[PDB]
RNA sequence: AUUCCGUUAACGAACGAGACCUCAGCCUGCUAACUAGCUAUGCGGAGGUUCCCUUCGCGGCCAGCUUCUUAGAGGGACUAC
C-alpha cells in the first residue's frame, strides 16, 4: 500500500504537456510532447535543483503535438500532431527520419507495435490507419463496423500470439480489432459520454476506459466483458496501469487517483499544490494532469500538466 | 549597479543618477533601466500612453533634432550631432556627458503653467517633454545663420542648462513659463 | 470594441443547447467540435463562435444562464424542488 | 591575415590605387581632362587635380567586384540628381566619354578585358595588381 | 528518345488553372513519366485606374481595376506523341494550354 | 505573337464586343448572354436566348448569317468558328431576360404599374429569394420620378452581392423620352450550383441536428 | 556539415546568415563585419557580438547575404539574422541550456534581435499624397 | 455601430452595421521549381602561409536541398489566459 510523493518538477514546456514516453530500458531519458508544437528529450538528473533538464527540442510539427511514443531501442520517437501527420524522430540526430501522410484531420493517438514493425494511429477523421515503420505500405481500417466519431486513443495489446488493437472513440464505444485480418472482434458500450482514453494491462488481460462520464470501466479483453467499474468523479484524460504494482492510475481534472485493482480502493490521491512546489523545489487557476507515464521499473510516475510543468511522483512516504 | 554597456562604446552608465523624485521614473539614463549602446532604436513607443518614458533620454534628444522640415527623418545626422556634442561636453566640463544631459533636462523642465488663465501643475512626463523641446529649440536657434556648428551650440546649451545658468535658452523660457504661472495663481 | 453580434451569440446558444455533452471548456477542442457539428462559412466566424461558446460553458458551470435550455439540467432542478 | 580588396576600406583603397596608377605613368590622360565636367548634372569641374586617376581607380575596383559592366552601366553608377532650377530634381547619367576613355586605358594596361557576354572583365593581372595594392595599405 | 517538353498554362481563374495542372501532373504520373512542376510564375496584375465620374464634377473618386493573370509551367520528359495524348484531354474554360519543345 | 498581358485584354475586348453586337442583333429574341469557348481548331460561341426558335431562323438560316458575319468581322479563318443557340433553363431567374421582357411590355403600351408587377410576380414564382424592379423617367408628367417595386429578400453590401444578386439595366425609348429599367434578382442557395450560387451566405450558420443511436 | 541558415527582416530587407562550424569569421557579402557601412550604425550590427562576447562566436563562421530594403533596414535585418543564427546553432549543435542562456541575454536587451518588426508601408489613397495626408482644402 | 445585455404592449422578421472579399504582417511545417535560389563539391583566377585558409569565376536536368525567392493549399487570434 505504498504511497507516492513529489520528487521534483521539470519546467521546459510552455503549454499543455500532451503526452509522456519513458524508455523500456529504464534510462535517464524521457520524451514529452506539448501544445507548443515541440518535443523535448530530457536528461534525468535526479539530484540537483531540477529533477531533469531538456537535452533536445524537436520542432518539425506545424500544430499541436498530441502523442509521443518511444521505440524499444529507445533511439527513435514517433509523434502525432493536429496537422494530420506522423513523424519518426531520430533522437540522436534530432531530425525527422520518416513522414507518414494520409490522415485527413488531427491525429489524436499513435502507438508502436511490440516488435516496432507496425504503427497504428488514430485521427479525428474517424479512421484508424496501420503503417510500416520502414516500408511504404498503409492499410486504413475502414469497414461497415467502425467508429462513427473521433478515435481518441489506440493501443496495442501486449500479447504476441493474438495481436489486438483497442481503440476508444467519442461515439462512446471501445472497439477491439484483430490485427491478423484487420476485422472488428468486439464492441464495448457502457459509457454515457465520450471516451478519450483506453489502456491495456501489461499482461494484456484487462482494459480501462474513461472519459466524459468520469467512470472507469475495466473490461476483459479476451471476452469483451465488463468486470467492474471504478468512479473517478471527474473527466478522465489518461489511464495507465502500473508496470509492477498492479495499480491503475487515472488523470482526472480534480486530481490523479490510483486504484488498487485487487482491493478497488484509492491508494492515494495526488493533488497539485503550488505552495509545496514553491518551497520544495522553487498563471492559471485550473491546472490538471493531461498525461501520465510510469517508469520502466515503476519507481517514479511522470505527470504532464496544462501549465507545461512535469511533476515526478516517486513511491515512498 | 554595474553594466558593461557603454553609450557609443565611450560613455559609462555607471554613476549616472537622477536626483529628482518627480522625473526619476520618466528619464531612462541609468545602468539599471535598459542602457543602450547607441541612441538609435527602431522602437515602437507610441503604441500606448506613457510608453515613451522608457525610451532612452539620449534618443529622445536625438529625435527632437530632426527639425525643421528640411531635417525630417535624417536621424543618422542627428545621432552624429549628439555624438559630437557629448565629446565636446566631456572636454569643457570634465564630467560624464550622460550625467550632464540628465541635469540639463531636470533643470530646464517647467514645474507650473497657466491654462484656460490660472496656474496648474505640470505632470512629470510633460515636464520632461518640455525640457527636451526647450533644449533643442535653443540649440537650433543659436546655430541658425551662425558660424558655430549645431553640435557646439547643443553642447553649450546643455552645459549651461545643466549648470542652471540663465545663459541657457531653456532656462530663460522655463523662468518665463513659471513667472506667468505665478501671475495667474 | 469586442461585442459579439446576434450571429455569434445566437449560434453559440444553439450549439450548447443540443451538444452540451460534447462541448468542453477548451477553446481549441471546441472549435474542432464546431467543424463536426455545424457548417460555419468562415474561419473567423468559427473562432468567435467557439470562443463565445467556451465562455458560455464556463457560465453554465457556475450556474444557470438565460437563453440556454438544457433539458437534463432542467430535469435535475425539477427533482430538487419536488 | 592576408588582405584583399574586400578586406580594406573602399575609401582608403581608391586613394592608394589612384596614387599607384599615376605613379606608373601608363595612363595617357586626354586633352580635355582639365576642361570637362563629369556629366551635365554637375555645375563645376572636379576640384581634385588628379580626378582622372581617382575615377580610373574607382572603376577598376568596381570591375574587380563585378564583371560585365559597360559604359552605360558606369554612366549610371557615377550619375546622380540633377537640379532643374525651379523644377524638381531627377536622376541624370554621367559622362560617357570619361567612362569610355578610362576603360580603354585600363584595357591597354591589361587590367581589364572584354567579357564574352558584354562589358568589361577583370583579368588575372588586374586581380594581382589590385590585390597587391590592398595588401600594402596600413591597417587603419 | 526522351525529350523535355514544356507545357505553359495561363488563366485568370486560379481554381480552373490549378485543376488543369493537377489533371496533367496526375495524368503523367500514371504513365510513370518524369515531371518537373508545376512552376508558378509571379502573378501579373494588370491595373487600370480611372475616374469614376463621367464628367469632372464632384469629389475626384477613382476606381482601381485589376485583371490578374496566373501562369504555370510544367516540364514533361517524354516524346511529343505521348505529351500530345495527355494534353488532348478537354481543358477547363479560360485556361490556355501551350505545348512547346523546350530549347534547353 | 503578342504578350500575355495584351492577349488576355484582347480576349476580354472580343467578349465585350461580341456581347454588344448580339445584344442589338438579337434584342427581340430574348438574348440573355453568350459564352466564348475557344478550343484548338475551333472557337465555339454559345448564344443563350429565351426564344431560340427566332435566333436560329428558318432551317437555321439566321444562325448561319451570324456565324458568317462574326467570322469575317473578327478575322477568323473560315469554318473555324461555330455559333450554337441555347435556351435559358429558368427564364424567371435571369435579370437580363426579365429586363428585356419588361422592355417590350412598356413599348407595347402596357401600363408601368401593371407591367412591373407582372415581372415582380413571375420572378418570385420562379423560385427567387427576392426581386426589385425600378422604372425611372417621364412616366405621365413632364417631371421625372422613380417607381420602385420590391418583394422578398435583398442585399446590397459586401462580396455576396456578386454571387447572389443578378442585376440588369436597360433603356426604353418611348415617345416622350427614355425610361430606365433596373431588374435586381436575389438568387437562392443551390448546392448543385445551377439555380444559384453553391457557396452559402457568410452569416448563415447551420447546426446539424444531433442523432439518437 | 553542422550548419544553419537563419534570416532576419526589417521592412523589405532580408538578411540570411549561414552559420557553420568554424573559427570565428564574420563577413557580410564577403566583407568583414568590422567594415559595416554606415559607420555610425556599425554599433547596431555589433550588438549581438558585444552582448554575448566574441568567445561565443569563436567556434562558428558566419557568412551573411543581405538584399532589399535600405541602408538602415539592412543593418537591422543583418543584426537580427546573426542573433537568430547563433541561437539556432546552439540549439541544434551545442546544447539546450546554452541556447537558453544566450537567448535570455538577447531578449533582455532588445526583443527585435529575435522577433521581426511587422511594420510596413501603408498604401497611398487618392485625394492626397500620403497614406493619411490630404490635399489642401480651400473654400473661397 | 439601432453593437449587445436587459427592459417591455408588443411578437416575429426585412435592410444597413457586422459578417464578407482584396492586399499586408507569422509558418526553418505541406506541395516544388534550368524563366528563383542556396549549400556542398569539382575545375580555374588572385592573395596569404604543397596541404591548408580567404575571396571570386565557371560547370554539373545524376550533388543535395527549399532557409532565402515565387505561389498554391492549409494553419494561426478567440480577447484565449
Ligand atoms: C440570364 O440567364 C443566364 C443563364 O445562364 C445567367 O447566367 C445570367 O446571369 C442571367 O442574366
Ligand atoms: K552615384
Ligand atoms: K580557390
Ligand atoms: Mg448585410
Ligand atoms: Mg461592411
Ligand atoms: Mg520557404
Ligand atoms: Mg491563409
Amino acid at each position: 500500500q505504498e504511497s507516492l510523493v513529489l520528487r521534483g518538477t521539470m519546467k521546459a514546456h510552455t503549454d499543455w504537456v500532451t503526452a509522456i514516453a519513458t524508455p523500456i530500458d529504464n534510462s535517464d531519458m524521457i520524451v514529452t510532447s506539448s501544445r507548443d508544437k515541440s518535443i523535448i528529450v530530457w536528461s534525468l538528473t535526479k539530484d540537483g535543483s531540477q529533477y531533469g533538464v531538456p537535452r533536445r527540442r524537436l520542432t518539425g510539427h506545424g500544430h499541436f503535438v498530441e502523442d509521443v511514443v518511444l521505440s524499444s531501442d529507445g533511439m527513435f520517437a514517433l509523434s502525432g500532431s493536429w496537422d494530420g501527420e506522423l513523424r519518426l524522430w531520430d533522437l540522436q540526430a534530432g531530425t525527422t527520419a520518416r513522414r507518414f501522410v494520409g490522415h485527413t484531420k488531427d491525429v489524436l493517438s499513435v502507438a508502436f507495435s511490440v516488435d516496432n514493425r507496425q504503427i497504428v494511429s488514430a485521427s479525428r477523421d474517424k479512421t484508424i490507419k496501420l503503417w510500416n515503420t520502414l516500408g511504404e505500405c498503409k492499410y486504413t481500417i475502414q469497414e461497415q463496423d467502425s467508429h462513427s466519431d473521433w478515435v481518441s486513443c489506440v493501443r496495442f495489446s501486449p500479447n504476441n500470439l493474438q495481436p489486438t488493437i483497442v481503440s476508444g472513440s467519442w461515439d462512446r464505444t471501445v472497439k477491439i480489432w484483430n490485427l491478423t485480418n484487420c476485422k472488428l472482434r468486439s464492441t464495448l458500450a457502457g459509457h454515457s459520454g465520450y471516451v478519450n482514453t483506453v489502456a491495456v494491462s501489461p499482461d494484456g488481460s484487462l482494459c480501462a476506459s474513461g472519459g466524459k462520464d468520469g467512470v472507469i470501466l475495466l473490461w476483459d479483453l479476451a471476452e469483451g466483458k465488463k468486470l467492474y467499474s471504478l468512479d473517478a468523479g471527474s473527466i478522465i484524460h489518461t489511464l495507465c496501469f502500473s508496470p509492477n504494482r498492479y495499480w491503475l492510475c487515472a488523470a482526472t481534472e480534480s486530481s490523479i487517483k490510483i486504484w488498487d485493482l485487487e482491493s478497488k480502493s484509492i491508494v492515494v490521491d495526488l493533488k497539485v499544490d503550488l505552495k509545496q512546489e514553491s518551497e520544495m523545489f522553487g498563471k492559471t487557476k485550473v491546472i490538471y494532469c493531461t498525461s501520465l507515464s510510469w517508469s520502466a521499473d515503476g519507481s517514479t510516475l511522470f505527470s504532464g500538466y496544462t501549465d507545461g510543468l512535469i511533476r515526478v511522483w516517486g513511491i515512498g512516504r | 549597479p554595474h553594466t558593461d554597456v557603454l553609450l557609443f562604446n565611450r560613455w559609462s552608465y555607471d554613476g549616472v543618477q537622477i536626483a529628482d523624485m518627480s522625473v526619476e521614473d520618466y528619464i531612462t539614463a541609468t545602468a539599471n533601466k535598459h542602457p543602450t549602446y547607441m541612441p538609435h532604436t527602431a522602437g515602437r513607443y507610441q503604441a500606448k500612453r506613457f510608453r515613451k518614458a522608457q525610451c532612452p533620454i539620449v534618443e529622445r534628444l536625438t529625435n527632437s533634432l530632426m527639425m525643421h522640415g528640411r531635417n525630417n527623418g535624417k536621424k543618422l545626422m542627428a545621432v552624429r550631432i549628439i555624438k559630437h556634442a557629448m565629446e565636446i561636453i566631456h572636454l569643457l566640463t570634465d564630467q560624464n556627458p550622460i550625467q550632464v544631459i540628465v541635469d540639463a533636462v531636470i533643470n530646464s523642465g517647467p514645474r507650473e503653467d497657466a491654462t484656460r488663465r490660472q496656474a496648474v501643475d505640470i505632470s512629470p512626463l510633460r515636464r520632461v517633454n518640455q525640457a527636451i523641446y526647450l533644449l533643442t529649440t535653443g540649440a537650433r536657434e543659436s546655430a541658425f545663420r551662425n558660424i558655430k556648428t549645431i553640435a557646439e551650440c547643443l553642447a553649450d546649451e546643455l552645459i549651461n542648462a545643466a549648470k542652471g545658468s540663465s545663459n541657457s535658452y531653456a532656462i530663460k523660457k522655463k523662468d518665463e513659463i513659471e513667472r506667468v504661472a505665478k501671475a495667474n495663481r | 470594441g469586442r461585442v459579439r453580434t446576434k450571429t455569434v451569440k445566437k449560434s453559440s446558444r444553439q450549439v450548447i443547447e443540443r451538444y452540451y455533452s460534447k462541448m468542453t471548456l477548451d477553446f481549441h477542442t471546441n472549435k474542432k467540435i464546431l467543424e463536426e457539428v455545424a457548417i460555419i462559412p468562415s474561419k473567423r466566424l468559427r473562432n468567435k463562435i467557439a470562443g463565445f461558446s467556451t465562455h458560455l460553458m464556463k457560465r453554465i458551470q457556475k450556474g444557470p444562464v438565460r437563453g440556454i435550455s438544457l433539458k437534463l439540467q432542467e430535469e435535475e432542478r425539477e427533482r430538487r424542488m419536488d | 591575415p592576408a588582405r584583399s580588396v574586400k578586406d580594406v576600406s573602399p575609401h582608403d583603397f581608391v586613394k592608394a590605387y589612384a596614387a599607384h596608377l599615376k605613379r606608373s605613368g601608363k595612363l595617357e590622360l586626354p586633352e580635355w581632362t582639365d576642361i570637362v565636367k563629369t556629366g551635365k548634372l554637375k555645375e563645376l569641374a572636379p576640384y581634385d587635380p588628379d580626378w582622372y586617376y581617382i575615377r580610373a581607380a574607382s572603376m577598376a575596383r568596381k570591375i574587380y567586384l563585378r564583371g560585365g559592366i559597360g559604359v552605360g552601366g558606369f554612366r549610371r553608377i557615377y550619375g546622380g540628381n540633377q537640379r532643374n532650377g525651379s523644377r524638381p530634381r531627377h536622376f541624370c547619367k554621367s559622362s560617357g566619354s570619361v567612362a569610355r576613355h578610362i576603360l580603354q586605358q585600363l584595357q591597354t594596361m591589361n587590367i581589364i578585358d572584354f567579357d564574352p557576354k558584354g562589358g568589361r572583365r577583370i583579368t588575372s593581372n588586374g586581380q594581382r595588381d589590385l590585390d597587391q595594392v590592398a595588401g600594402r595599405i596600413s591597417a587603419a | 528518345m526522351i525529350h523535355k517538353i514544356r507545357i505553359t498554362l495561363s488563366s485568370k481563374n486560379v481554381k480552373n488553372l490549378e485543376k488543369v495542372c493537377a489533371d496533367l501532373v496526375r495524368g503523367a504520373k500514371d504513365k510513370r513519366l518524369r515531371v518537373k512542376g508545376p512552376v508558378r510564375m509571379p502573378t501579373k496584375v494588370l491595373n487600370i485606374t480611372t475616374r469614376k465620374s463621367p464628367c469632372g464634377e464632384g469629389t475626384n473618386t477613382w476606381d482601381r481595376f485589376e485583371l490578374r493573370v496566373h501562369k504555370r509551367v510544367i516540364d514533361l520528359f517524354s516524346s511529343p506523341d505521348v505529351v500530345k495524348q495527355i494534353t488532348s484531354i478537354t481543358i477547363e474554360p479560360g485556361v490556355e494550354v501551350e505545348v512547346t519543345i523546350a530549347e534547353s | 505573337q503578342m504578350s500575355k498581358k495584351r492577349k488576355f485584354v484582347a480576349d476580354g475586348v472580343f467578349f465585350a464586343e461580341l456581347n454588344e453586337v448580339l445584344t442589338r442583333e438579337l434584342a427581340e429574341d430574348g438574348y440573355s448572354g453568350v459564352e466564348v469557348r475557344v478550343t484548338p481548331m475551333r472557337t465555339e460561341i454559345i448564344i443563350r436566348a429565351t426564344r431560340t426558335q427566332n435566333v436560329l431562323g428558318d432551317k437555321g438560316r439566321r444562325i448561319r448569317e451570324l456565324t458568317s458575319v462574326v467570322q469575317k468581322r473578327f478575322n477568323f479563318d473560315e469554318n473555324t468558328v461555330e455559333l450554337y443557340a441555347e435556351k435559358v433553363n429558368n427564364r424567371g431567374l435571369c435579370a437580363i431576360a426579365q429586363a428585356e421582357s419588361l422592355r417590350y411590355k412598356l413599348l407595347g403600351g402596357l401600363a408601368v404599374r401593371r407591367a412591373c408587377y407582372g415581372v415582380l410576380r413571375f420572378i418570385m414564382e420562379s423560385g427567387a429569394k427576392g426581386c426589385e424592379v425600378i422604372v425611372s423617367g417621364k412616366l405621365r408628367a413632364q417631371r421625372a420620378k422613380s417607381m420602385k417595386f420590391k418583394d422578398g429578400y435583398m442585399i446590397s453590401s459586401g462580396q455576396p452581392v456578386k454571387e447572389y444578386i443578378d442585376s440588369a439595366v436597360r433603356h426604353v425609348l418611348l415617345r416622350q423620352g427614355v425610361l430606365g429599367i433596373k431588374v435586381k434578382i436575389m438568387l437562392d442557395w443551390d448546392p448543385k450550383g445551377k439555380q444559384g450560387p453553391t457557396t452559402p451566405l457568410p452569416d448563415l450558420v447551420t447546426i446539424h441536428p444531433p442523432k439518437e443511436e | 556539415v553542422e550548419s544553419v541558415q537563419c534570416f532576419g527582416r526589417k521592412k523589405t530587407a532580408v538578411a540570411v546568415t549561414h552559420c557553420k562550424r568554424g573559427r570565428g569569421l564574420i563577413k557580410i557579402n564577403g566583407v568583414p563585419i568590422e567594415l559595416v557601412q554606415p559607420e555610425i550604425l556599425r554599433y547596431k550590427a555589433f550588438e549581438p557580438i558585444l552582448l554575448l562576447g566574441r568567445h561565443r562566436f569563436a567556434g562558428v563562421d558566419m557568412r551573411i547575404r543581405v538584399k532589399g530594403g535600405g541602408h538602415t533596414s539592412q543593418i537591422y535585418a543583418i543584426r537580427q539574422s546573426i542573433a537568430k543564427a547563433l541561437v539556432a546553432f546552439y540549439q541544434k549543435y551545442v546544447d539546450e541550456q546554452q541556447k537558453k542562456e544566450i537567448k535570455d541575454i538577447l531578449i533582455r536587451y532588445d526583443r527585435t534581435l529575435l522577433v521581426a518588426d511587422p511594420r510596413r508601408c501603408e498604401p497611398k489613397k487618392f485625394g492626397g499624397r500620403g497614406a493619411r495626408s490630404r490635399f489642401q482644402k480651400s473654400y473661397r
